[PDB]
RNA sequence: AUGUCCUGUAGAGCACUCACAAGGCUAAGGGCACGUAAUGUGUUCUAAACCUUAUGAAACUCCGAAGGGGCACGCGUUUAGUCCGGGAGUGAGGCUGCGAGAGCUAACUUCCGUAGCCGAGAGGGAAACAACCCAGACCAUCAGCUAAGGUCCCUAAAUGA
RNA sequence: GGGCGGUCGCCUCCCAAAAUGUAACGGAGGCGCCCAAAGGUCACCUCAAGACGGUUGGAAAUCGUCUGUAGAGCGCAAAG
RNA sequence: CCCCCGUGCCCAUAGCACUGUGGAACCACCCCACCCCAUGCCGAACUGGGUCGUGAAACACAGCAGCGCCAAUGAUACUCGGACCGCAGGGUCCCGGAAAAGUCGGUCAGCGCGGGGG
């Protein structure tokens, strides 16, 4: 259940970046292919660049999230580099929410 | 059976003999009028049965039909009704009536003339025309027969409304 | 007191509605809509509720507070054209 | 407000050095006499509260 | 013979209404909310059935609205009591429409009987 | 360019009366012109059938 | 004049509310019936009620305004926007319009609000007669016209077309 | 009108006259609570209701299912 | 100009049904299961690792009315206002604002926005 279950966190998330706008958003995607990130500052915005693979390629779920949490925690974070951020947390918390956010402050960001 | 007239107001619409009139043909709105002599040739014998002309003041020639019937509420001075004219690509309202005619084979057990008091039928008609040819009221009023609305001698094609199952004539003497 | 049938002799009761801020009028944190005496925050009365609507208003100053869950509060960022400062 | 063991309850806490009766009730569904608790008093932290008279 | 209870109430006001329909045979309509005493319309069909026939059924388009509350008369200087009157009130709706022939409107001839006001028959 | 006035008094609600607090004028015997405010072209049209062209 | 937002009456209309008429169908329904392991077999009628036909309404629904308020742009008449105080009144009205409430929609009976009127000023019309059509005044002139009302008379004014 | 009866506080409106917006021997439902939790946090789950035939199962209580302007329920009138 | 995980605008001119198709980069199933997470029971949509296979209804695309859905200044219904028929309603004209169904059309849009390609 996703395109029927996934509805809990959407507008309820954006209520701290739009009720304060002092924290960033966060994409977060399953796929289990690649990893990426792609965030945008303030709820009134939704456009920014990113990157891709061409780094270390060997698919995974656990140890692959914490990576970009620092491997690409500034490569795209041009504007300000870091400026009070908040995580998405769409679904549960398998560990991709941990090993990412717990490897987020690893390189950058002030959460 | 001519036309002319114009008045964009309910002035000559409430002055002895006249009407009000409505038109919305393809690029042809306005509100005409016309007198009211033999202006009750609707539900008589012309109920969509056939379609002559009119020769309006100036241009064109639109046949059209009658667009149901209406007369007048309570009295008998038909306040303004309506008038369809075949020149549109989606309105509704069809005039397919269902009468009552004959000696009434009701004196079999107990029952009088085919009643019916409604003024609405399960009908549909695609374009806009409403032919004139249908019965339904007869067919040995007794039991193990009946004859209402659901299919019958139906204009031309099929039907479309909502739920095909009104009541209309029926039997039940 | 004491009562019975075939007669009755009971009172009746209401309260003060008192809407207050009257639409396009300055702003500040007045009140408006005592549909619910407890009330709640609002910031900036957009005019919400079920179905499409929201009060054509736009007029920044301060917070707002309004109605109940019945219609809707506001809290919108936007003055009216203003956005920079004051 | 009535009196005579039937309906209503008349209990009201007790806390050492945390002067306050809690001043609220419920009912005798739960045990009588005894009445374990916890919860904040004057302020500070939580204090005694064990109920008695 | 209308409601069975569901509390009293109702108020007044006259004009016309809305309940006219293109009849199939020989209509008949009211013309404003005239006078019918309920216990008048309680003598509307039977009077329209002295002996029209052994059997026979047609159609009407109305139904008893009513209550009024009249109260005694020992000293009218009070509130109320209860209905104890009853009335229909209508517009220009259909109520008869024969389906026979030679008879035409024989029972729409002594319909005007219990009718202090004007109630034509028309036709459709 | 040369304006005049209608011909009526009582029998008119306060709505039209708001043509008085607008263009101050007593009686009818002698009427006059007006500024240059097209946003008044609709402040007499209530009982238009009483005035003239502009004489 | 204009910008902008809403209230949701009047009504349409209906599909959650109460009930409404006719047809198809509905009897998981009930009983008249030689039965009789639910009765498999079979039958007859509302009835819940789905669709259709297509019903009403103060307390109905995704509809929709007159009007009104909020402020703003600007001036036409004038202090309109702007509180503190010496002291009032006497609390018990009437009527036409606007709609209901108790009500054989009856009552210069009774409740309500909204313009006016008489409680604080006269007339023509209205036979004279508080709210009705016209009109509210500084004292004096046997000076003029307008609206109502009238153009045969008792007391004005064309039995003019 | 005396007044037995009936009335004396709060809350739902109908009628109240689409902002506020009154009355009434005009009318209908009650009360002066609950709760250590129907409070705060995070999470997942759409309710009555029919149908499919299968249990002690002569309806109904069991379950799977589509439908479901969701018609449940959210502590006791009522509106929102 | 290519296909395409995606954030809005939005809120039925993107509800359902019919044809077929792409799979290798998009996306589904799956595989293995003890361990992070420990699912009312189990680990199946909530689990750790991924190279077969296939894309079948579910993932996509245009054609695509069977009814929906947007569907008009135009006659009606409703209305600030003016003298009147006239009985309260109701009603004539003057006369502004100016529903709905019905008349066509269209419906399976469209623009910025992060890419795996000849």
């Amino acid at each position: 259940a996703t395109t029927i279950r996934r509805k809990l966190r959407t507008r309820r998330k954006v209520r701290t970046t739009t009720a304060a706008s002092g924290r960033l958003r966060l994409s977060v995607y399953r796929s289990s292919k690649h990893i990426y990130a792609q965030i945008i500052d303030d709820s009134r915005g939704q456009t920014l660049a990113a990157a891709s693979s061409a780094a270390l390629k060997s698919g995974n779920k656990t140890d692959t999230a914490a990576a970009v949490g620092k491997a690409l925690a500034a490569a795209a974070a041009e504007k300000g580099i870091k400026q009070v951020v908040f995580d998405r947390g769409s679904y549960k918390y398998h560990g991709r929410v941990k090993a990412l956010a717990d490897a987020a402050r690893e390189g950058g960001l002030d959460f | 059976m001519e036309l002319t007239a114009k008045p964009r107001t309910p002035k000559q619409k409430l002055d002895e003999s006249m009407i009000a009139a409505v038109a919305y043909n393809k690029e042809n709105n306005v509100s005409f009028a016309l007198d009211r002599k033999a202006f009750d040739r609707a539900f008589r014998q012309q109920s969509t049965t056939g379609l002559f002309d009119i020769t309006v003041e100036g241009g064109e020639t639109f046949p059209a039909l009658v667009k149901a019937v209406q007369m007048d509420k309570r009295k008998r001075a038909p306040i303004h009704v309506d008038f369809y004219m075949v020149t549109y690509g989606e309105p509704v309202e069809v005039s397919v009536p269902v009468h009552t005619t004959g000696r009434s084979q009701g004196e079999v057990q107990g029952g009088l003339v085919d009643i019916v008091v409604h003024n609405l039928q399960i009908v549909a008609p695609g374009p806009r025309r409403i032919p004139q040819e249908l019965v339904v009221d007869v067919t040995k009023m007794n039991i193990g027969d009946h004859i209402t609305a659901g299919d019958i001698k139906l204009p031309e094609g099929c039907t479309l409304a909502a739920d095909p199952e009104l009541t209309v004539v029926s039997v039940l003497p | 007191a004491h009562k019975k049938g075939v007669g009755s002799s009971k009172n009746g009761r209401d309260s003060n509605p008192k809407y207050l801020g009257v639409k396009k009028f300055g702003g500040e944190v007045v009140k408006a809509g005592n549909i619910l005496v407890r009330q709640r925050g609002t910031k900036f009365k957009a005019g919400q509720g079920v179905g499409m609507g929201r009060d054509h208003t736009l007029f920044a100053l301060s917070d707002g507070k309004v109605v109940f869950i019945n219609k809707g509060k506001g809290a919108r960022f936007i003055s009216i054209e203003a956005a920079q400062t004051e | 407000a009535k009196d005579g063991p039937r309906i209503i309850v008349k209990m009201e806490s007790s806390a050492g050095t945390g002067f306050y009766y809690t001043t609220t009730k419920n009912r005798r569904n739960t045990q009588a006499k005894l009445e374990l608790k916890k919860y904040d008093p004057v302020a500070k932290k939580h204090v005694v509260f064990r109920e008695k008279k | 013979t209308k409601f069975r209870k569901q509390f009293r109430g109702r108020m007044t006001g006259d004009a016309k209404g809305g309940d006219y329909v293109a009849f199939g045979d020989y209509g008949l309509i009211a013309m404003e909310p005239a006078w019918i005493k309920s216990n008048q319309i309680e003598a509307c069909r039977i009077v329209m059935s002295r002996h029209f026939r052994r059997g026979g059924k047609i159609y009407i388009r109305i139904f008893p609205d009513k209550p009024v509350t009249k109260k005694p008369a020992e000293t009218r200087m009070g509130k109320g009591k209860g209905a104890v009157e009853y009335w229909v009130s209508v517009v220009k709706p259909g109520r008869v429409m024969f389906e026979v022939a030679g008879v035409t409107e024989e029972q729409a001839k002594e319909a005007f009987r219990l009718a202090g006001h004007k109630l034509p028959i028309q036709t459709k | 360019m040369k304006i005049k006035l209608v011909r009526s008094v009582i029998g008119r609600p306060g709505n039209q009366v708001k043509t008085v607090q607008a263009l101050g004028l007593r009686k009818i015997g002698d009427s006059r012109e007006v500024s240059d405010t097209p946003a008044v072209r609709g402040m007499v049209k209530t009982v238009k059938h009483l005035l003239e062209v502009q004489e």
